[PDB]
RNA sequence: UUUUUGUUUGCUAAUGUAAAAGAGAAAUUAUAUAUGUACCGGUACAUAAAUAAUCCUAUCACCUUUUUCGUGGCUAGCUGUGAGCUAGGCAAUAGUUCUUUAACAACAAAAAAGAGCACAAACUGUAGACGACUUU
RNA sequence: GCUGGGUUUAGACCGUCGUGAGACAGGUUAGUUUUACCCUACUGAUGAAUUUUAUUAUAUAUAUACAUAUAGUA
RNA sequence: GUCAUCUAAUUAGUGACGCGCAUGAAUGGAUUAACGAGAUUCCCACUGUCCCUACUUGCUAUCUAGCGAAACCACAGCCA
RNA sequence: AGCGUACCAACAACCGCAUCAGGUCUCCAAGGUUAACAGCCUCUGGUUAAAUAGAAAAAAGUAGGUAAGGGAAGUCGGCAA
RNA sequence: UUACCGAUACCAAGCCAUAAAAAGAAGAAAAAAUUUUUUUUUAGAAUCUUUUUAUGAGUAGAAAAUCGUGGGGUUUGUGUUGAAGCGAAAUACGUGAGUUUUCGUGGAACAUCUCCCUAGUGCAGAUCUUGGUGGAAGUAGCAACUAUUCAAAU
RNA sequence: AUUUUAAAAUUAUUUGAAUUUUUCUUCUUAUAAUUUAAGUUGUUUCUAUACAGUACUUUCUUAACCCACUCGUCUUGAAACACGGACCAAGGAGUCUAGCAAAUGUGCAAGUGUAUAUGAUUCUUUAAACAUUUUACGCAUAAUUAAUG
RNA sequence: UAAAGCUAAAUAUAUGUAGGAGACCGAUAGCAAACAAGUACCGUGAGGGAAAGAUGAAAUAGUACUCAGGAAUGAGCAAUUAAAUAGUACCUGAAAUCGUUAAGAUGGAACGGAUUAAGAGAGAAAACAAGUAAAGAGGGGAAU
């Protein structure tokens, strides 16, 4: 169904799996668009797995908005935090999976003082 | 091994490699086997060996006969693997032994972990029909047996709701 | 059986309900008639005839004072329970609702009180692939 | 399940047809019948489990489904 | 195919008959003793071929100890 | 002078994909019964092993036996016996 | 004769895309505090932004926008305070391919979305190839060669 | 950041009319306010005086109601008693060159392309890049005819 | 100027050796062959023709010793290592498949979609608290 928080909107909460993926360990859930003849989820018949389509998209204005309604901004350094300064109330920082325990710590420490938050700070932690 | 034990102290552990015995029938005696003190186990097996208490194949029960002894385990089919029951035996032997060398009492140890895994195929030629080669492998297994000494919120509003309750009830 | 608290190394305290909010209701029988009652299926007299469109059962808290009547226990009195009458004026306040935590059943702990079979094994053979059965 | 007599392989003979190889809805004879250990079905053979499950009553004329029922063997 | 014959009964067999769809003379024709793991029918003997199945023996199957494959397999597996 | 000389010759030493009931040339050749180097049994020599044992002794199978009275009535056909 | 139920059709409203259409090269608003501080923003990216309306089936096919993989030039970076990978995930983002992140393993490399350049570039099928692994299944079976048994030894 | 304006409407006033004589009677002269304009804001709780809990989010898990036939494939038509597929991992298929074409990009444009080859103060990259002698040829600029033309 | 001949240069090279290269391939790729590869093995023969790399920095650290074992192996209070679930089948160790544990479900399939539900996990970056004050631990920047 759909799920409301604040006025964001989200209209399909499910994953698309692909079909069959759940018959066969070789078909992976990763949405692939059947083709060919016969395929009930090309036709959609009652009861099969939906396809996925553009209806289902969210509104231009909130869309890559968190829950928290901050753009997630990916951060590999204190350089590429800096853009990021006269911005702390719409974008949010994500430290970069790769980062050694002592930079991002660092990075941390930058996000405070910038009043930015950090969505993964406690890697490492 | 592959259990989660916190403290080995209280705990004797005991292994085997790749053992000339088939899996399921090792399997099934494992099965018979597990959550019971080591003695009784040791028991059982001797028992087994010497053909007067079967263990019951519940898992690996395709083919297997109809035995007298099942009715002990509520089960109809159930064997005397001997081969198989004496491998066991070893492996229960060198766990007691284990055991001893540290300082566990022998009556307390109950059998917490006994896994069988089957290990790899040893490959031989079997010959059928009009000149065809088969495999005619074996099924090895490792076992390993661990044995083991045995003996908010508040809320105001919700507060005052709770009150109203028990007044009510009262 | 009663009471209390709980069920907020694989374990060694322990939860689940297709359905509680009054889940209330025992003539029978006919459907172009029934039911009683009283005599000898028959006769006479009642009675239901939108029959659950009804009837029953609810809220009188309190404790104390003046009691009456019913039922249950023990040897006319006592006690407990239920119903009425009379006197005292007394209490609940949660700040506007967020289920009305109120049922049933199971348990687990705490205290309290009371008070052997079977399989196997050997044997059998009225049986039988093996179980099983029949035996001892 | 079988049998393989015929039909419908390769051998062969005859008749007709075809220059011929061959043809015949013409005749005649000789000509390998593979696999169940799977699932179900059936026939027999054991056999646990079964409380949202049961109950044609029980109990001393009155009661009671706002009730009984443990389980294990036999 | 008609008459015989064989049988209680014969689309078989044998002996005849013959305007023979379409027999026939080294495409050899007709006849043949002996021979044939040749094709066909009948008779005698003989028998579980059968009436009509039964009992029995080894070896398997069966259960156990040991070992231990494969074809096949979309998922699977009750019916009207 | 040189070269060959072990051992196997199938039973697991060869070829059959293998320690596979198959195949593979030659010589020697005992007593009994007998026409017989047949078949049956024995001595010399050789084994007592064969990709398994044990227990039960159903069906079914397979290699056999035996069946009263009938005697091919079975079946394509006396196939099999 | 009414009443009602009843579609992804219809209507009303939102949002998504597509198509078209309008239209576009300068400025303080509010709240909270106590007249001044604090809190948010203070836009102008032409395939872009704002708004409007209509529309949305689809095999063969065509096109566009994206996404990912191996390498290259460029750009600015991550690594033994642990890279790639792998396994499980995640109040995660995307309609989706995916992307990103956390934990665990791992023990050495790894990116580029800044642009675009190149390719042996994306798999569920081919009685696909190779390698592995199952159910069948502890099942079929281990039945030619008449046959073994007792004691002892190692 | 001026079409959340302008008007409509409404409220209390102010001037003039009207026949529908009317505490919503209408126009209209002027002024303020408001919303019926000019797409929902307010009040009170609660979460909660919490850092995660049994609440809240979300992943998984079974249930339950309703629905749902093996995918790929050739086919008028496949769930088919049509074929292929036991399962998994990796590999696995419109490519490359020659010439032509249109499309579009780019440079130049009656021209264009420096072909081979030379030359250099070119030599890790340098097998590229640069340069083109102090009327080459291609295609195009003219067509047409079997043809001398 | 035939019926006689010779002759360097530019030009070609998938063979051999030796160098140097790559916007090449990265152990099912690349030669068939990264390794005792034209090797093992198969075919009477002409011929056919594989699979197979990686422990660690260092085996001049390759498992000492003790206990149980016939032995393999196992275990350790022991031992090399940074690391032995790096133990020589040794880097990483996926999937199929299988084992252990737990939870759950189960009247002739299972799975699935739509929508909840109850569980069981997870979580705080919207899912309350800016600032102010007292005093600790730090860090800065500036003024002179
Ligand atoms: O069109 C103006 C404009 C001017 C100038 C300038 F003159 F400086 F080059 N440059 C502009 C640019 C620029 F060219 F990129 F600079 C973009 C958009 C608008 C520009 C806009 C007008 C609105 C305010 C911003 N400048
Ligand atoms: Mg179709
Ligand atoms: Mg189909
Ligand atoms: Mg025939
Ligand atoms: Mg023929
Ligand atoms: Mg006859
Ligand atoms: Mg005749
Ligand atoms: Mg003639
Ligand atoms: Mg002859
Ligand atoms: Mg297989
Ligand atoms: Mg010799
Ligand atoms: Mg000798
Ligand atoms: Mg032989
Ligand atoms: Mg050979
Ligand atoms: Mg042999
Ligand atoms: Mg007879
Ligand atoms: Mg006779
Ligand atoms: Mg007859
Ligand atoms: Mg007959
Ligand atoms: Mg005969
Ligand atoms: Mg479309
Ligand atoms: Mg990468
Ligand atoms: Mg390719
Ligand atoms: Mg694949
Ligand atoms: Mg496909
Ligand atoms: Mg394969
Ligand atoms: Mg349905
Ligand atoms: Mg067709
Ligand atoms: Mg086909
Ligand atoms: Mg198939
Ligand atoms: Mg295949
Ligand atoms: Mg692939
Ligand atoms: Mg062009
Ligand atoms: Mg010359
Ligand atoms: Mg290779
Ligand atoms: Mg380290
Ligand atoms: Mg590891
Ligand atoms: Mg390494
Ligand atoms: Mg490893």
């Amino acid at each position: 169904a759909v799920k409301k928080v604040g006025k964001i909107i989200k209209k399909r909460t499910k994953k698309f799996t692909r079909f069959q993926s759940n018959r066969f360990m070789r078909v992976k859930p990763a949405w692939r668009k059947p083709r060919g003849i016969d395929c009930r989820v090309r036709r959609r018949y009652k009861g099969t797995n939906l396809m996925p389509s553009i209806g289902y998209g969210s509104n231009k204005k909130t869309k890559f908005l968190l829950p928290n309604n901050k753009y997630k901004y990916v951060v590999k350094n204190v350089k590429e935090m800096e853009p990021l300064i006269m911005n702390h109330t719409k974008y949010c920082v994500q430290i970069a999976h790769n980062v050694s325990s002592k930079k991002r710590k660092q990075i941390i420490e930058r996000a405070k003082q910038m009043n930015v938050s950090v969505i993964n700070a406690k890697a490492r932690l | 091994y592959a259990k989660k034990i916190r403290n080995l102290g209280k705990c004797a552990k005991g292994a085997g490699v790749d053992l000339r015995v088939h899996f399921k029938n090792t399997y099934e005696a494992a099965r018979a086997i597990r959550r019971m003190k080591l003695l009784e186990a040791k028991k059982y097996l001797n028992d087994v060996i010497e053909k007067k208490r079967c263990v019951p194949f519940r898992k690996y029960n395709g083919g297997v006969g109809r035995t007298n002894q099942a009715k002990e385990f509520n089960h109809t089919q159930g064997r005397w693997p001997a081969k198989s029951c004496k491998f066991l035996l070893n492996i229960l032997d060198n766990v007691q032994a284990n055991a001893e060398s540290r300082n566990l009492d022998v009556s307390k140890l109950r059998l917490i972990h006994v896994m069988v895994n089957k290990a790899r195929p040893g490959r031989r030629r079997t010959y059928k029909a009009h000149g065809r080669i088969n495999p005619f492998m074996s099924s090895p297994c490792h076992i390993q047996i661990i044995a083991r000494e045995i003996n908010i919120s508040n809320q105001n509003r919700l507060k005052n709701k709770s009150v109203k309750k028990q007044q009510t009830v009262q």
